[PDB]
């Protein structure tokens, strides 16, 4: 049941409120602006937005990590 | 017209052609597949309505206004538990877009006459 070594946590998906405005920046006029990068390959669609890493960009499915 | 819109929503639920949720709606607009949508105005959303109107006012998207976010959870069927009666545990949603493939219906002529004119 319980071991002497303490239990380690798992990567649980937490609750984030209104994450889409973190991507689509609401500007003044009626025009959409995208800050985070997208996957340029034709394997996955443009609607999937890739990860915003501080030194690179992580592809969503193909793991094609783009470096500066 | 509300009966026709509910029939369209029900047959979109039957054929599973609708893209429920703001994530799938943003996917549909980024793939340019926004035909009809429902917006709930006069709500308690502080700044979400500006983003929803900004995405809805982009390219050939219908402008339909309803009253509440929590009244749209029963037509889409987010938490329609105990279908023989009234649900007791339910959450809400802002907008659910539809991408209907079986467009041919009975009142769809009046629907497209109202949408075009
Ligand atoms: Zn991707």
């Amino acid at each position: 049941k319980s071991y002497t070594t303490p239990k380690k946590n798992k990567h649980k998906r937490k609750k984030v409120k209104l994450a889409v405005l973190k991507y689509y920046k609401v500007d003044e006029n009626g025009k959409i602006s995208r800050l985070r990068r997208e996957c340029p390959s034709d394997e996955c669609g443009a609607g999937v937005f890739m990860a915003s890493h501080f030194d690179r960009h992580y592809c969503g499915k193909c793991c094609l990590t783009y470096c500066f | 017209v509300n009966t026709a819109l509910q029939e369209v929503l029900k047959t979109a639920l039957i054929h599973d052609g609708l893209a429920r949720g703001i994530r799938e709606a943003a996917k549909a607009l980024d793939k340019r597949q926004a035909h009809l949508c429902v917006l709930a105005s006069n709500c308690d959303e502080p700044m979400y309505v500006k983003l929803v109107e900004a995405l809805c006012a982009e390219h050939q998207i219908n402008l339909i206004k309803v009253d509440d976010n929590k009244k749209l959870g029963e037509w889409v069927g987010l938490c329609k538990i105990d279908r023989e009666g009234k649900p007791r545990k339910v959450v809400g949603c802002s907008c659910v877009v539809v991408k209907d493939y079986g467009k041919e219906s009975q009142a769809k002529d009046v629907i497209e006459e109202y949408f075009k004119c």
